[PDB]
């Protein structure tokens, strides 16, 4: 069905009433989202179907109708924009500069701001709208926020 | 059954609402891409 470009709500059923599960990004004919939000089962648009191509869960995601698409990356400097889609709620872009993930394999992007888990999967921008990784995979700090690390998939 | 529905464009907005810190945190992530303090 639906296959233009830009961000999209992942809904379920199969709960109480109709409940926002993620959120994910549409590139040249390709939906990418969070492994942890679908699972990797198939996707509905509208009368269309869409199945998974490729998924790894420990990544975190997931790309249907094709291999994932998006190639930008944080440049480690200039502040991002979270395009926030939560449950409920109109999209919403938040200007933030990210902070670090030290890991054993190098570092990754952290978003600081705290959203439900259901806007698992929203982009992340850099200033040409280009989409640097998805929100939703992160750790939980002293505070009780949400931390997320701004996670990229690799274009084959 | 899971279905998409569309909620925008994705465009950099100018003047949008500046928010968050940035914290440099180490962290470790396991086979089940689970991420976890490390202190
Ligand atoms: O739990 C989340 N994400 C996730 C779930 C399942 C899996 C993974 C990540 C990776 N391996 C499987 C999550 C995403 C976005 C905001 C979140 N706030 C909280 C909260 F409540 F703990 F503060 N978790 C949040």
């Amino acid at each position: 069905g639906e296959t233009t470009d830009g961000v999209y709500r992942v809904m379920t059923r199969r709960l109480l009433g109709s409940t926002q599960v993620g959120v994910g990004v549409m590139q040249e004919g390709v939906f990418h989202t969070m492994w942890h939000v679908t699972k990797g089962a198939a996707l509905r648009s509208g009368e269309g179907r869409l199945d998974p191509y490729w998924g790894d869960v420990k990544q975190d995601l997931v790309s249907y109708c094709g291999p994932w698409k998006l190639d930008a990356a944080w440049d480690g400097l200039s502040e991002v924009q979270l395009l926030a889609v939560p449950p409920g709620e109109r999209a919403k872009n938040i200007q933030t500069l990210p902070g670090i993930f030290k890991t054993k394999d190098g570092d990754i992007g952290a978003v600081a701001l705290d959203y439900p888990a259901g806007t698992s999967g929203s982009p992340i921008l850099d200033k040409c709208g280009r989409v640097i990784g998805l929100y939703g995979n992160g750790v939980v700090i002293k505070n009780g926020s949400y931390v997320s690390a701004i996670t990229q998939g690799k274009r084959e | 059954d899971m279905y998409i529905e569309r909620a925008g464009d994705i465009t950099w907005e100018k003047d949008a609402e500046v928010t968050g810190n940035s914290p440099r945190l180490d962290v470790a992530l396991d086979e089940s891409g689970d991420f976890s303090l490390v202190e």
